[PDB]
């Protein structure tokens, strides 16, 4: 599906501050930090859209907050900020229409990875099984990179 | 599977398209009075006239020579430099007004006059609409968003546009030719004007990642284009009827819209038809689906319903077309029922198309929860 | 799979076929004098007038009103009570004539402008069309044929058909309604009128075997029809492009055919790609073949060219592609040249359609044997 | 396919004046004398369109005659011409346009049996395998009713 109604040319950061080892209640300290950090900034990071995005993997969970790039030098201070300050993996990143999804790995001071997942970003029909990462959004639509 | 598709659209320039806005004018002013009336406006462009006729049952009072003078007004057609006068024009007008007349069940009307309708809707997009389509009238969108803001002052209201996309597979993996014919002012140079359409233009609406170095841009192929507008063509109502509706992804019935009132099923139930459409897709029923509706004038219920799915159907075709007559009431009178069609809200959709845009009561997938419940898919 | 489909067809005394050929007469007056003439004619058809508009390039001295009143008058509107009057109705001209100017390769000549055209043809009948849109024009083409010759003196030009038939798993078995709307005298009653229109009209051409007793017919469904024509309703030239080309089984690129030359793409593609389309199913190639070509204005290639079988090819997509661009050159000015369009008969393709009738220069299957042995299917 | 270059609401009956236990000199006397005979009553029984044509059984041969006619009672007199006077079992009568065809069986001299065959009279397409019987026109076009 090409989502027509969302602005052309710009790239969505999708990204977290959660980790697998911390107390819960740390994480939601550390969540609210990035996004007061995203947000005192907008020009160097864009505009934080959404915070009431849930993450997964494989079922673990986590909040993730949805950022808008204008450009690609944006998304990758974004996803510079997780790599290095909140030190996340990866940020997932997809197109504006197309949903062309792919992971970057921004780790380090200079340089980076960016991996094109083959597919594209896209809504998972309800009743079909999850299987391995999927993310929910705000309005409890299930979204995975499908094939 | 690799095939190439192409779907093209005019600007509000466009001669073709100037008639089509006069005639939804005239048909806004009437409908602000007497809501009820009957309406069947033509509108005929030339070089330096404008003829408006028609026939209209109504006990309104308009006066078309200003509605016509605004209209065009309001598309940027001020001095005859640009090939045409909104203030120096020759309005004539054969519209042939009647006086309106005086039990039984309202919903029992028999359609006006017969005709074939077609709805079409696929969740190739987010809107449920083709994608050639909406991108073509993008562009020619983007083009008098940036002429009248004063991004671009030297552009001039006539645009055409035309996108070629590439399939594979059913599924869009690129652009492979894109033209923007636009008329400019004298004032700039031929190759400046490629320079700006292409980077003002087509660059903030088509995505990037489709714009490879394969595809082909023909802006202005021809060269200078300065006079156009009317006096380039000749422009009658219903002449862009398939670039209103969905471009060449879907038949059409051959019933223009513009200047018709909603008692009239040429335009009503054709946007019953996209409204039916677009719900069974909104519903999960199928990927694709497509609506006939066919009326004999003094008949109430349609002669004959067609729901096609193209084999993406998740319940058994029969068993649609059995949803589609429960649910929806497609006599002519039950169309503007659970429409609500009798309101001035004309002028805007004969610019860009009458489908794809969500601010439109056919546009709206309210019963898509009620479908899905219907045909037990939980 | 049983379906509903339904098409409609039009006589030659509806107002927008007078537009159509009025149009089509002016073109082939001049094509007399100069073929090589450019011609863009637009007729818009009143109460009591015809405005005939449009830009011309030719050296040839045309009569607009004679060949007007000759047009209407052959229809068969002679009196005002029948509600138009060829002697004494008002002809206006506003063609804009120009003088023609004065050596590369003709071939290469850009598409004058740009355009969608769409070709279809099936198997479903003998002359390689869709079957519901061919007994629609038989219907209306039967009831001039009875109102000329004398059979029926009380009947008059305007007339409307729709047939819906049903399918079944792709197969017509039956006719589920029939529409014959037609205009009389004062004269006949009411009743008398719909007896002798279903034994006169309905009978000899539908076959007997599809008519069962649920089928219905309406036939002036409202009551009687004796004002008609351009006094009832306005016409204007392309208003009635689907039910010329397929009615609703086919795309459409929404390019009107009537008053334009041969020059023109918008005209001549659409005739070469039926051309193409007949010629892959006449080849054996595939049951159904749905061909679009689109012109970019300047260019001569068209930008794309796209075959579609349904799923009913008997050799692979991508091949047949190859085999269209290799044989059929579709060139602007290679289209006229291929089809030999350069004369004056374009006055009889304006009244029952443009397609399915043998004796167009079209609808000529000679290059089917040489695809079928290119494929290589022996 | 719907043959709608043929006039509607007229039937056509294949007939040969053959038999398989004759001299084919005496069976072409018996041919030449059957189209004289129908071409000497136009009105009962119809036009001879054509002579041409072969038919086929299962593989003998003979010649067969398409005769147009323009009522069902026509096609009652052509059929049974051919099964009183030349002794046939039966002919191939279909309609016009849609090529309904169906077998009777007009044997004796009041009544008659109809049956109608399941199908259509199409043209086989070249290269198709023939089965059983089938018939061949002035044009070599193979032609059988099927399914
Ligand atoms: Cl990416
Ligand atoms: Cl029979």
């Amino acid at each position: 599906m090409i989502f027509t109604k969302e602005p052309a040319n710009v790239f969505y950061v999708l990204v977290s501050a959660f980790r697998s080892n911390l107390c819960d209640e740390v994480n939601m300290s550390r969540h609210r930090h990035m996004v007061s950090t995203l947000r005192a900034a907008p020009g160097l990071y864009g505009s934080v859209e959404s915070t009431d995005l849930t993450g997964c993997y494989r079922p673990t969970e986590e909040k993730t907050v949805r950022v808008r790039c204008k450009d690609k030098a944006q998304a990758l201070n974004v996803a510079r900020l997780a790599c290095n300050e909140w030190e996340q993996d990866c940020v997932l990143v997809y197109k504006s229409q197309t949903h062309t999804a792919g992971l970057v790995y921004a780790k380090g001071i200079d340089g980076y990875k960016a991996e094109r997942l083959p597919g594209s970003f896209q809504e998972v029909p309800k009743g079909a099984p999850l299987q391995g990462c999927f993310t929910i959004d705000e309005f409890g639509r299930r979204w995975q990179v499908q094939h | 599977a690799k095939h190439l598709f192409t779907s093209e659209s005019v600007s509000e320039g466009h001669p073709d398209k100037i008639a089509d806005q006069i005639s939804d004018a005239v048909l806004d002013a009437i409908l602000e009075q007497d809501p009820k009336a009957r309406v069947a406006c033509e509108t005929y462009v030339k070089t330096g006239m404008v003829l408006v006729g028609g026939e209209i049952t109504t006990s309104a009072w308009v006066d078309i020579e200003e509605i016509t003078r605004n209209t065009v007004r309001e598309i940027g057609y001020v001095h005859s430099d640009m090939g045409f006068d909104a203030n120096s024009c020759a309005v004539l007008s054969a519209i042939g007004k009647q006086s309106p007349d005086i039990r039984a069940d309202p919903l029992e009307q028999g359609a006006g006059d017969q005709g074939l309708m077609f709805g079409y809707a696929t969740n190739e997009t987010d809107v449920l609409m083709p994608a050639p389509i909406t991108y073509a009238h993008r562009l020619v969108q983007r083009q008098a968003e940036v002429r009248k803001n004063g991004t671009l002052p030297w552009l001039r209201p006539d645009a055409k546009s035309q996108v070629t996309f590439q399939y594979d597979d059913g599924k869009i993996v690129g652009i492979d030719a894109v033209v923007l014919s636009t008329q400019h002012s004298e004032e700039i140079d031929q190759k400046s004007l490629q320079e700006a359409v292409m980077e003002e233009i087509i660059k903030p609406i088509l995505p990037a990642e489709w714009l490879t170095s394969a595809t082909k841009f023909f802006i202005n192929p021809t060269g200078r284009f300065v006079i156009g507008g009317p006096m380039g063509d000749c422009g009658l109502t219903g002449r862009k009827i398939i670039v209103d509706t969905y471009g060449g992804m879907a038949r059409h019935g051959g019933g223009a819209f513009s200047g018709k009132d909603p008692s009239k099923v040429d335009r009503s139930a054709a946007y019953a038809a996209r409204y039916v459409a677009k719900n069974i897709v909104a519903a999960g029923l199928a990927d694709r689906c497509e609506i006939q509706v066919s009326y004999a004038i003094g008949v109430a219920e349609p002669t004959s319903i067609m729901v096609e799915t193209f084999g993406t159907e998740k319940v058994p075709s029969e068993q649609l077309t059995l949803l589609v007559r429960e649910f929806f009431d497609l006599r002519p009178y039950g169309l503007i029922q659970m429409l609500d069609l009798l309101h001035p809200i004309y002028k805007e959709t004969a610019a860009y198309g009458h489908f794809g845009r969500e601010h439109f009561p056919w546009e709206k997938t309210d019963k898509a929860q009620l479908l899905r419940d219907a045909a037990g898919l939980k």
